[PDB]
């Protein structure tokens, strides 16, 4: 099935440049128009622009034509977003999308597939990878037949961190908390899971932590 | 640029309710109108295209109507999984533009939290810091009080809270409270407790541990 994976997000200094990439799978990339949309934290969706199969038509939203250059590599099935002279107002999640349901002799489409997005943070601070600590299940974290366990992802910058449990095989009862800004200007979050109390000595629980801005990947085993 | 306005901007309804959202376009856009759903912490997903056409795998309970400048998005019977921000988007003229979004929230019955406490890990303690975590799981409504108590005394110190968005399965919230201390300060005290107040609780619930055991 259609897969869209953005990468390149992270920290950019004001006036700095960055190139985002969107690697695709599951479709003949060379037949589709491709698009980029952004979303500033807690704000709405803003269409940046589009590019046709042979790059003879590249259209942008007028107010962003200076900050962005869109291109594509058909041989690599990849979409690119060149970001130039970035401002604080450019901090956003950048989504690559696939236009489809094309209008007949009319420039219309609907974006049928979207990537998970890449967060671009515009700031003068430095990147920091996090420490990962277990939140061990105990009788103090057990309500009858239900036990809670988790991972504490501490002291990272910029956002985001992603957490999955047992390489995405555990999703029920998972709560990953919004990150909190600590007094040090570094972020911190926890991811928790509620599980059967009887499975504690049996089942293995591993939180998979990923902080792409620092290329930090940590698999922490959480034991009772 | 065509300006897309959505109404209401946010709404709360109960599971089983009929939900209707309107989209107005600043000019005639014929039927070149799309609707997207954005579930909490996820990317947008296409629901409807060309005003009323459903995309593959979209539940039959979602529908769209209208033409010209006025459009409607309907959920025939609201389900817990419909907690999301809904966006209309015009595909009539470049630049393609989105409405500001409509945040849909679910009203449900009172649920008391399950309270869990976590001492600092031996691994964190080795680095010279101790974070104590209090977890309030699956409660409703969002309103909750978490008080740290250290050796039965009220602890007014470096604690921070974080709350999730409404759960897509049971419409509840979860909350964490983290108390951070130096290893040296953590070792000065024996009992660590978090006292929880919620309207689902008849009396405040205290969860504690003795440092070490």
């Amino acid at each position: 099935e259609v897969q869209l994976v953005e990468s390149g997000g992270g920290l950019v200094q004001p006036g700095g440049s960055l190139r985002l990439s969107c690697a695709t799978s599951g479709f003949d990339f060379s037949r589709y128009w491709m698009s980029w949309v952004r979303q500033a934290p807690g704000k709405g969706l803003v269409w940046i622009g589009e590019v046709n199969p042979d790059s003879t038509s590249i259209n942008y939203t007028p107010s962003l034509k200076d900050q962005f250059t869109i291109s594509r590599d058909n041989a690599k099935n990849t979409l690119y977003l060149q970001m130039n002279s970035l401002r604080a107002e450019d901090t956003a999640v950048y989504y690559c999308t696939r236009p489809n349901y094309y209008g007949s002799r009319y420039h219309y489409y609907a974006m049928d597939y979207w990537g998970q997005g890449t967060l671009v943070t515009v700031s003068s601070a430095s990147t920091k990878g996090p420490s990962v600590f277990p939140l061990a299940p105990s009788s103090k974290s057990t309500s009858g037949g239900t036990a809670a366990l988790g991972c504490l992802v501490k002291d990272y910058f910029p956002e985001p961190v992603t957490v999955s449990w047992n390489s995405g095989a555990l999703t029920s009862g998972v709560h990953t908390f919004p990150a909190v800004l600590q007094s040090s200007g570094l972020y911190s979050l926890s991811s928790v899971v509620t599980v059967p109390s009887s499975s504690l000595g049996t089942q293995t629980y591993i939180c998979n932590v990923n902080h792409k801005p620092s290329n930090t990947k940590v698999d922490k085993r959480v034991e009772p | 640029d065509i300006q897309m306005t959505q109404s209401p901007s946010s709404l709360s309804a109960s599971v089983g309710d009929r939900v209707t959202i309107t989209c107005r376009a600043s000019q005639d856009i014929n039927n070149y109108l799309n609707w997207y759903q954005q579930k909490p912490g996820k990317a947008p997903k296409l629901l409807i295209y060309y005003t009323s056409r459903l995309h593959s795998g979209v539940p039959s309970r979602f529908s769209g109507s209208g033409s010209g400048t006025d459009f409607t998005f309907t959920i025939s019977s609201l389900q817990p999984e419909d907690i999301a921000t809904y966006y209309c988007q015009q595909g009539s003229t470049l630049p393609f533009t989105f409405g500001q979004g409509t945040k849909l929230e679910i009203k449900r019955t009172v649920a008391a939290p399950s309270v869990f406490i976590f001492p600092p890990s031996d691994e964190q303690l080795k680095s010279g810091t101790a974070s104590v975590v209090c977890l309030l799981n699956n409660f409703y409504p969002r309103e909750a009080k978490v008080q740290w108590k250290v050796d039965n005394a009220l602890q007014s110190g470096n604690s921070q809270e974080s709350v999730t968005e409404q759960d897509s399965k049971d419409s509840t919230y979860s909350l964490s409270s983290t108390l951070t201390l130096s290893k040296a300060d953590y070792e000065k005290h024996k009992v660590y407790a978090c006292e929880v107040t919620h309207q689902g609780l008849s009396s405040p619930v205290t969860k504690s541990f003795n440092r070490g055991e």
